[PDB]
């Protein structure tokens, strides 16, 4: 889940 | 947290968090192939998504949410947010869509992609409407943030109340702006309604656009992140 | 025109008296049988809606081609907000007809309906939580009729009529003792629901087109005409 | 076609 990671940075 | 903001602080926060206008790698020496034009549009949207995600994190109240929920709201509103951003950029360009400063298209060029001209016209009609209403940037950033928090609440508890509380704050902000332009209550309510009805059309464009992208999927480009947002609305 | 000369109360009364009647369904369920009852009911409800539209103040001022356009674009939204309205005093249930009260489990009989079902149920729960009133409801329904297709395919008239309904919506809220802030907040809350209602309709439109292609049940020729407009 | 007739009556 890419969106997951980008939101988590 | 975000409930403590005043109307002017709400606007400033939203204005300061605005994403940049990215550039297309568009070479004016390759007059249109459906694969290339779609490639240009796909590359641009994918880079715009990255900025949107970091933009969303700066929307007052969004951070106070949990994951799952931030993911959900973005999975629902991402195309609406890209579209209202595209429309807003295109306001000073009648009959044209400014995808990038170097990529300005009309409905004729939109015919290069099968069934894209329909969505084009809808995007253009939306822009014409905003120009007719003389939409303001302060109003634009409110609408865009309304789209982020509203498009997904009805498809999820105790978190909705916080969202509606933030949504009510943005409503107050819009009214605050309209009252500052010497509008009158009657015109304040009227403009407020007119703006919010546009969102219904924006939802409709997004839904149609969503279908169109799922079509180009099983036709064979598309970024990994874009396909991930696309499976959120399934097919 | 004449819809603009109307006062707020006259606008409300006009919309209330224009309200279509609640129809009954025919007669366990299968996919074919449930689709049969729902198709029949929707077909008959459509006839009444078209009648109702002609009683919406300002709608007759439009011209025939434009009336057709608005109705073609908004028909499922109007059916859906009507369904959602009837189901308000029946939590967790959708009142398609008095003799046809269904839940989400029964919506599984038809493939791919349970999703739209849950959205409909969610809208009813939203209406109930906001304590939506009949006068507010009839205003929203006419707004849908006029708004939904106004951007596609004269326009100044509709926008002025739309402004009139906004004035009518606010006037209703002012009577209920709602403050200034509560008024535009509720107004916003109400109009934002139209965005999800639009979403349900588009999702619903997909569901019916596939049922047409699946040929599982023959649909009404009127229903087929309205469904082909969204293509 | 059908929608026309229902509106004209
Ligand atoms: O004409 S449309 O509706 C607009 C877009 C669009 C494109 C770039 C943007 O930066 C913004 C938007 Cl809104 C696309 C589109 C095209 C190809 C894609 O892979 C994805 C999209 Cl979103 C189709
Ligand atoms: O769950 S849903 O989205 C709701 C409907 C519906 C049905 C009857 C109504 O009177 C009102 C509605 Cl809103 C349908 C539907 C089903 C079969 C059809 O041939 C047509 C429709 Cl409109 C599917």
């Amino acid at each position: 889940k890419i969106l997951h990671r980008l939101l988590q940075d | 947290l975000a409930l403590s903001l005043t109307a002017d602080q709400m606007v400033s926060a939203l204005l300061d968090a605005e994403p940049p206008i990215l550039y297309s790698e568009y070479d004016p020496t390759r007059p249109f192939s459906e694969a290339s034009m779609m490639g240009l549009l796909t590359n641009l949207a994918d880079r715009e998504l990255v900025h949107m995600i970091n933009w969303a994190k700066r929307v007052p109240g969004f951070v106070d949410l949990t994951l799952h929920d931030q993911v959900h709201l973005l999975e629902c509103a991402w195309l609406e947010i890209l579209m209202i951003g595209l429309v807003w950029r295109s306001m000073e360009h009648p009959g044209k869509l400014l995808f990038a400063p170097n990529l300005l298209l009309d409905r004729n060029q939109g015919k290069c992609v099968e069934g894209m001209v329909e969505i084009f016209d809808m995007l253009l009609a939306t822009s014409s409407r905003f120009r007719m209403m003389n939409l303001q940037g302060e109003e634009f950033v409110c609408l865009k943030s309304i789209i982020l928090l509203n498009s997904g609440v009805y498809t999820f508890l105790e978190e909705k109340d916080h969202i509606h509380r933030v949504l009510d704050k943005i409503t107050d902000t819009l009214i605050h702006l309209m009252a500052k332009a010497g509008l009158t209550l009657q015109q304040q309510h009227q403009r407020l309604a007119q703006l919010l009805l546009i969102l219904s059309h924006i939802r409709h464009m997004s839904n149609k656009g969503m279908e169109h992208l799922y079509s180009m999927k099983c036709k064979n480009p598309l970024s990994d992140l874009l396909l991930e947002m696309l499976d959120a609305h399934r097919l």
